[PDB]
DNA sequence: AGCTAGCTTACCTGGTGT
RNA sequence: CCCCCCCCCCCCCCC
DNA sequence: AAGGTAAGCTAGCT
């Protein structure tokens, strides 16, 4: 997983527009409407690939109005989340319900039944951690989860994540 | 919903019913993430799938060439790794773009491979598996000691690879990390 | 009816005139692929007339001293007479000339010459005369080369359908067939020379112009042909009295014949035969 | 209509014809409509959870749709839907539903001919969908009998079996808005119910189905009979709600009322102690308002009557043209920025303008949008205001909010910006579409340049009264002002009266001179015709272009 | 006043569609509908503001399109709805001439 | 000889009322009356029952009877016919519509 | 598939623009003008958008292509700069 | 009682405004 | 749903 | 105090 799409946006440029520094124009609406952007479909489309061979193709003048709509082809690195998944990240908040890990642009949340039995939670530390036998997992400890759903929001996906299993869990 | 964007992929989704299928670790990720793929001149092209150390790499570079284009048209290591990042983002992006700094930072601290030359040795071992992309680089970004703990982690690698084999490769890969 | 049954034919980027499924009703609009709104009645000279008559008109024998062209009618005149390669291309010219009378006298089978062709001749000529004032007196710096060939290469520019094929090729021919015809009738040598007395300067200015406003004359694809027609078979008709007088056959016509027409009726009111 | 959606704005590059399954119905439904009430739940004056807006849209000026929660120039109103008792036949599909009865085993839904029989191969041959069924059905119509058993394509005399059962067919008969068969000392005559015909239409296979006209996505044939019947939402049937205490139902809305009560009436019946054949009674009647609801003036019948003994308007009605939807509101309409009024005409106006009453010119706008180039003449029109002539209407911000200037506090302070518009009065030299009514011709409609003049008629030049058809004995016509620069170019440009001189239907000119110019122009030009100094000056002075040399 | 069928005819003659269509659209009807890029119908509920799209019973909230046609049309394809049939409507191509 | 006919029996009638209408238009009409199998008349049987657009023959004598058939047997308007765009609000490709317009980067660049 | 545009070399359409085009390209660039497109002519005191769509099309300066469909759909695509305006 | 002849029957019939 | 209103051009002969 | 036609279908011709 990471991966490298081929995508297709099309941008409607107003006559004001119709300038010289107009391929630039496009390209930069491109990087402000597309980068940093969150679908569902293709997933979080993060960075945008080979600015200076962006192709604005010709653009097709929009009848009664005076702009013109094109379809930049462009290619841009992704990240989408699966189920099974097995993701390396760092705990970010920590509750009696479980602790959420930051993966990337994401965050995935494990639930306390979702974790070994021996470890449990303990709110008079600070910050508060899930205390084992062995591991003392908190607000910045690094974790290895297996993702075992997700939901795609506005803006983002979430997870939720075991650690239960074997080779899963503090790193 | 909004003006998003489109992909290579031609659908024929004609009234014909919602009959998607589950996305897993079965290999079967969406029809957006297909092994099969066509790239912008219509060619068939396998999926490109990265392993954060190559992910890292590929962000830099095309922010660090983007950078040299802005400076065109305005005419007419480990923690300084980090440092120097929120730095370029400061200069290529637009800041309100939080998904990318987080995600430079999660390559910064969790990748590999710094350099290039190893990443290159990296692609090369695993290009002659003959595994799926998907595989080859959850190999390159789960750090595993045992056939074991790689098969486990990785389920669709199952028959795919022998033991010993994998074991083999895993310890290339541990020789190949960089001592941060 | 007429309109809701013509609505959606328009002519091309291909000339061709095509209906809301692209197939074709016309090859080429109105046959000829010409605006009907660049054409003017002109008479084909060549289809009537005596024989003999045609022949004092169109015919330059070089070879004989009462047949060639006088050397009062242009320079070369004295040097010209006896010339055997230029009489070839005179019976080159000449032959055409027949073959075109022949041809005429086939398409309009009684011999009718005035047809509403594109590009009015007659006033081009009438321009040259006047643009550069004519002298019906003093011999003209054309030679029979550039008569002969100078018409025999504007007929190569005369283009209705562009197109590197045969099928196209003909197509373009055929198409120009009429006008051409028109055109080498009014532009042979003894006309040319002794009829309007053009030069050289006076003769290009002609063929320069038959070509702009040939070519001004050609359809625009885009043309909604089908709703023109409908509209110019209708309106006319509204402004029908009729029925047929109150009285050779007293035959229907008038809008209840229209009427007949257009629904195909099968059993019409005055059935006639007319035996030969 | 109006508001910002971030939805990609399309155009409809192909329409995709079909009939409605009843599982569509249901699933694009956004209530069940249950109660022939429209609204006051106890008196209460406000729509019920029953019949229009259990979630339809609004009837009120509300805002809310309690689906879109958008309000009225914005909802398209959303379509609920009605579970019937019994199935019934869509009045428009009964003659198909009986051809397709008369091409299938009324038993096995099996198709009548198999491609064993060579005039059967050639009916399937036809690859034209419509033509095919015809071949098929006359075919099939005659053959009485569902064959077991049929002589092979090889020897007649080893018989193959192609399937079906034996079962003997009825000769069907249209009586009404029931089917009735007739098999065979003396034939069986019973009435084909709606259950059995459905039953046997969703057991025509998809290979049968598929060589008779149908279609496996889009027109099963099962879809013809009605199962679940979907209700319009209130934009099609509007409550012209005239007062508080007031009704102002449409005729629609009190057809679907008719189908409900009677589907509430069959299926009480049914579910209690049924008495069989009286069911059939509140069977027929559901029949009957669901068939005249879609189509009332059905042919040999009585009409569904209101109240008054009104027939009702059908649904097919409202479509059936010249002044009916597709001809009245779709191939033409009646439109905004028009204007109509008395001809006469005028030896003083070139032979393109057209003379505009200033009233008419008051009234008629562009809307002109500020530019650097246009700046300073537009605040002037607007300081003008609405009741000089050159003058402006309105003023359109960037906003979208349109600025009355004949109201605004802030009328005689607004300083223009680049990118608004001026809604400005029609000015001299605009070019504006002119017709006369019938509009025969493509010369019945050309484009003139507009000049503000006193007194209330359109005045024209006399050479353009020919290709118009127009007298002066007070002929009326018609004025259309362009809106865009687009449409404007495309006037002047394509349709320009002088463009219009030479016409294409007879290769000649279309306006020459006439009347009086036309009876002096023989007087002037005569022999004995000799003009004195005087006269002369005066006479050169009137030809405009005229050179300055006697 | 009346843009009759007779003087939709005249426009048709003379070219000029971007004229047709002014005369037929912002001179007189035009409307905005969203359509389902799925099942082609005006089932979508844009709750444009929270910018909501949804087409139940096609589980759709991604393929969806806005489209500018005249009032009068929208109302046609309710009433043709209104009797079983569905006039749905797509923004590409299936079938190629 | 259908076709010759048909043109010769067209114009005989304009021709009785003194009026002359140019070749092409009437040449045309006679067309259209022959381009299919024989003689296709200007009537709702004619020309109406043709495999041109359910939403154009519509337009035309027979609507509901028309919608309903394209209904049953699940027709698919092109939507290139003049009527389907004028029922649609659409630019029709007729003549200013027969064409499209394009913006060259190009050039745009090159003119300044 | 893109196989629709025909190329440079082998164009059959006419070198001539039509008059539908011409009143297309005017329109359009007038009403670019109109909401203050940037203009490639000097404007030498004028100040109508169709006047100054008339001289950008005097002056070849209109920075438009026309895209001409045939009856099966494929196009060729001709330069307002190369069409001739003769009419 | 195969087919066909003479019925019968829906479909449309210019444009605009008290 | 009536109704009206509009339209009702041209032209019989003689070379 | 319709008219012409294209379906369809009864009655009454083998
Ligand atoms: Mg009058
Ligand atoms: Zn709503
Ligand atoms: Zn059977
Ligand atoms: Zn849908």
């Amino acid at each position: 997983m990471f991966f490298i799409k081929d995508l297709s946006l099309n941008i409607t440029l107003h006559p004001s527009f119709f300038g010289p520094r107009m391929k630039q124009y496009l390209k930069t609406k491109l990087l402000e409407e597309v980068e940093g952007s969150c679908t569902g479909k293709f997933g979080y489309i993060l960075c945008v690939l080979d600015y200076d061979n962006i192709d604005i193709q010709r653009g097709r003048i929009l009848p009664t109005d005076g702009s013109a709509e094109f379809n930049v082809k462009y290619r841009a690195v992704v990240f989408k989340p699966f189920k099974g998944e097995v993701v390396d990240g760092t705990v970010v908040s920590c509750s009696q319900h479980g602790f959420e890990v930051q993966v990337g642009p994401m965050k995935v949340f494990v639930t306390k039944h979702l974790m070994p039995q021996d470890l449990t939670f303990n709110a008079g530390s600070n910050p508060p951690s899930y205390q084992s036998s062995e591991d003392v997992i908190t607000i910045k400890s690094r974790i290895r989860v297996k993702i075992e759903g997700c939901i795609s929001q506005v803006s983002s996906i979430h997870a939720i994540g075991s650690i239960k299993e074997d080779y899963l869990g503090a790193i | 919903m909004n003006v998003s964007t489109s992909t290579f992929q031609t659908r024929r989704r004609r009234l014909k019913k919602v009959e998607e299928e589950e996305n897993a670790a079965t290999l079967q990720l969406g029809q957006e993430f297909q092994l099969k793929q066509i790239n912008h001149q219509g060619e068939e092209e396998e999926l490109i799938a990265l392993n954060l150390s190559e992910a890292r790499l590929v962000i830099k570079e095309a922010l660090v060439e983007r950078r040299r284009a802005f400076k065109r048209s305005q005419k007419k290591t480990r923690e300084k790794e980090l440092e120097s990042i929120d730095v370029l983002l400061e200069q290529t992006t637009g800041g309100n773009n939080k998904d990318l700094k987080n995600t430079m930072q999660y390559l910064t601290n969790f990748s590999r491979f710094r350099d290039q030359e190893t990443v290159g040795a990296v692609i090369q071992l695993l290009k002659s598996t003959g595994l799926h992309p998907f595989e080859v680089a959850q190999l390159g970004s789960l750090a595993c000691d045992t056939a074991d703990e790689a098969k486990t982690l990785i389920p669709s690698l199952n028959n795919k690879i022998s033991d010993d084999e994998l074991e083999r490769i895993l310890k290339e890969l541990s020789n190949l990390e960089t001592l941060y | 009816r007429l309109v809701k049954a013509l609505e959606d034919i328009m002519v091309h980027y291909d000339n061709t005139t095509r209906n809301s499924l692209g197939n074709v009703i016309q090859f080429i609009y109105g046959e000829d692929g010409m605006d009907a709104a660049h054409i003017e009645k002109q008479s084909l000279d060549t289809i009537g007339g005596s024989d003999a008559a045609f022949e004092k008109r169109y015919r330059v024998d070089l070879l004989n001293t009462d047949h060639t062209l006088d050397p009062s009618l242009l320079e070369s005149g004295s040097e010209i007479l006896g010339d055997l390669k230029l009489q070839v291309l005179l019976d080159e010219e000449y032959k055409q000339l027949v073959k075109d009378r022949k041809f005429l006298r086939e398409v309009f089978v009684d011999g009718e010459a005035n047809w509403p062709l594109p590009v009015n001749i007659r006033r081009i000529i009438q321009n040259a005369q006047q643009t550069f004032h004519i002298d019906h007196t003093k011999p003209s710096d054309l030679t029979i080369k550039d008569i002969v060939l100078g018409v025999k290469d504007l007929q190569e520019n005369l283009l209705v359908l562009r197109g590197k094929n045969e099928i196209i090729q003909n197509a373009q021919r055929d198409a120009v067939t009429l006008f051409c015809c028109l055109l080498r009738s009014r532009l042979a040598t003894r006309r040319v020379l002794q009829e309007y007395r053009l030069t050289k300067q006076a003769f290009d200015w002609v063929l320069s112009n038959i070509e702009a406003q040939f070519l001004r004359s050609v359809v625009h694809p885009g043309e909604m042909v089908g709703v023109l027609a409908a509209q110019s078979i209708g309106e006319p008709a509204t402004q029908m009295t009729l029925n047929t007088f109150h009285f050779s056959k007293k035959v229907t016509s008038g809008v209840p014949r229209l009427k007949e027409i257009l629904n195909v009726a099968k059993n019409m009111k005055t059935p006639s035969l007319t035996v030969y | 209509g109006q508001q910002y959606s971030s939805a990609p704005l399309r155009t409809v590059k192909e329409v995709q014809f079909g009939l409605f399954s009843p599982e569509e119905v249901r699933a694009i439904s956004v209530a069940k409509i249950r109660f022939p009430e429209t609204m006051d739940e106890t008196q209460t004056r406000a729509k019920i959870g029953g019949l229009n807006d259990p979630r339809l849209g609004s009837i009120d000026r509300n805002l809310k749709c309690q689906t879109c929660q958008e309000g009225m120039n914005e909802c398209p109103g959303h379509f609920g839907h009605i579970d019937l008792a019994k199935p019934v036949f869509h009045v428009g599909f009964i003659a198909k539903i009986k051809k397709v009865c008369e091409c299938v085993c009324m038993h096995c839904g099996k198709l009548l001919l198999d491609e064993h029989n060579e005039l059967m191969r050639q009916a399937l041959a036809i690859k034209d969908s419509k033509k095919r069924f015809a071949a098929i059905w006359t075919l099939c119509k005659t053959k009485m009998v569902c064959e077991t058993d049929v002589p092979s394509e090889d020897d007649p005399t080893q018989l193959v079996s192609r399937g079906g059962c034996g079962n003997t067919q009825p000769t069907i008969r249209k009586d009404g808005l029931k089917l009735v068969g007739s098999w065979k000392d003396e034939p069986e005559l019973r009435v084909l119910s709606t259950e059995e015909i459905l039953n046997i239409f969703k057991h025509i296979s998809v290979k049968d189905f598929t060589s008779l006209g149908f279609n496996e996505v889009f027109s099963r044939p099962e879809w013809m009979i009605l199962t679940c019947l979907p209700v319009p939402p209130p934009p099609v049937r509007p409550s012209i709600s005239f007062n508080e205490s007031q009704r102002g139902e449409d005729d629609l809305t009190f057809k679907l009322a008719d189908i409900l009560k009677a589907n509430i009436s069959l299926e009480t019946l049914e579910h209690n102690g049924a008495p069989h054949h009286a069911i059939e009674e509140a069977e027929s009647l559901l029949q009957f308002h669901v068939a005249t609801y879609m189509d009332n003036d059905i042919a040999g019948q009585p009409q569904a009557l209101q109240k008054s003994g009104r027939p009702v308007k059908s649904i097919r009605a409202r479509l059936k043209g010249k002044e009916g939807r597709i001809r009245g509101n779709l191939m033409g309409k009646r439109v905004d920025f028009s204007a109509r009024t008395v001809i006469s005409g005028d030896p003083n106006l070139e032979l393109d303008q057209v003379g505009v009453p200033k009233s008419i010119a008051k009234t008629l706008t562009y809307p002109e949008v500020v530019t650097p180039y246009n700046i300073d003449r537009l605040t002037q029109l607007v300081r003008n205001g609405p009741n000089e002539h050159p003058g402006a209407k309105y003023v359109i911000r960037d906003s979208g909010d349109r600025i009355d200037l004949r109201y605004s506090k802030r009328a005689g302070d607004i300083q223009l910006q680049y990118g608004w518009k001026v809604e400005r009065h029609i000015m001299d030299n605009d070019p504006v579409l002119f017709n006369r009514q019938p509009s025969l011709h493509k010369m019945s409609m050309m484009a003139h340049r507009v000049k503000v003049i006193p007194y209330s008629t359109f005045r024209l030049n006399l050479s353009v009264t020919s290709p118009y058809n127009a007298d002066f004995d007070g002929d009326e016509m018609n004025l259309h002002v362009p809106q865009s620069e687009e449409t404007r170019a495309e006037l002047s440009q394509l349709c320009a009266v002088p463009l219009q001189i030479v016409s294409p239907q007879s290769n000649k000119p279309c306006m020459g001179i006439v009347q009086d110019t036309l009876c002096g122009i023989r007087k002037l030009t005569l022999r004995d015709t000799f003009i004195e100094l005087d006269q002369v000056l005066n006479m050169l002075y009137w030809v405009p272009d005229w050179d300055g040399v006697i | 006043l009346r843009f009759g069928e007779m003087e939709r005819d005249c426009m048709i003659a003379h070219g000029a569609a971007s004229f047709l269509k002014e005369r037929l659209m912002e001179a007189s009807d035009a409307f905005r509908v969203h359509i389902c890029g799925i099942c082609g119908l005006m089932t979508v509920i844009a709750k444009l503001n929270h910018n909501q799209f949804e087409c139940k019973g096609c589980d759709n909230k991604i393929d969806i399109y806005q489209i500018h046609i005249p009032y009068a049309a929208k109302l046609l394809f309710q009433e043709l709805m209104a009797m079983n049939i569905t006039p749905r409507l797509y923004t590409d191509r299936s079938r190629d001439f | 000889a259908g076709r010759a006919a048909l043109y010769k029996e067209v114009y005989n009638v304009i021709a009785s009322d003194g009026s002359y209408v140019n070749y092409r238009h009437m040449a045309l009409l006679v067309d259209v009356m022959t381009t299919q199998g024989g003689l296709t008349s200007v009537t709702r049987h004619g020309f109406n029952r043709s495999n041109t657009g359910a939403l154009m023959r519509c337009s035309f004598e027979e609507t509901v009877e028309i919608l309903f058939e394209a209904g049953a047997s699940a027709e698919l308007d092109d939507c290139r016919g003049v009527s389907e765009n004028v029922i649609l609000g659409q630019m029709a490709p007729i003549g200013t519509g027969a064409f499209d317009v394009m913006i060259d980067e190009e050039s745009l660049v090159k003119y300044m | 598939l893109k196989e629709k545009a025909i190329p440079k070399d082998q164009r059959a359409t006419t070198p001539y623009m039509t008059k539908y085009e011409r009143a297309r390209i005017l329109g359009t660039r007038a009403l670019q003008i109109s909401m203050n497109a940037p203009v490639f002519v000097d404007l030498e005191g004028e100040t109508d958008p169709l006047r100054i769509a008339m001289k950008e099309l005097a002056e070849k300066k209109i920075p438009l292509v026309i895209r001409r469909y045939l009856p099966d759909g494929s196009f060729e695509d001709w330069s307002v700069e190369e069409l001739i305006v003769d009419l």
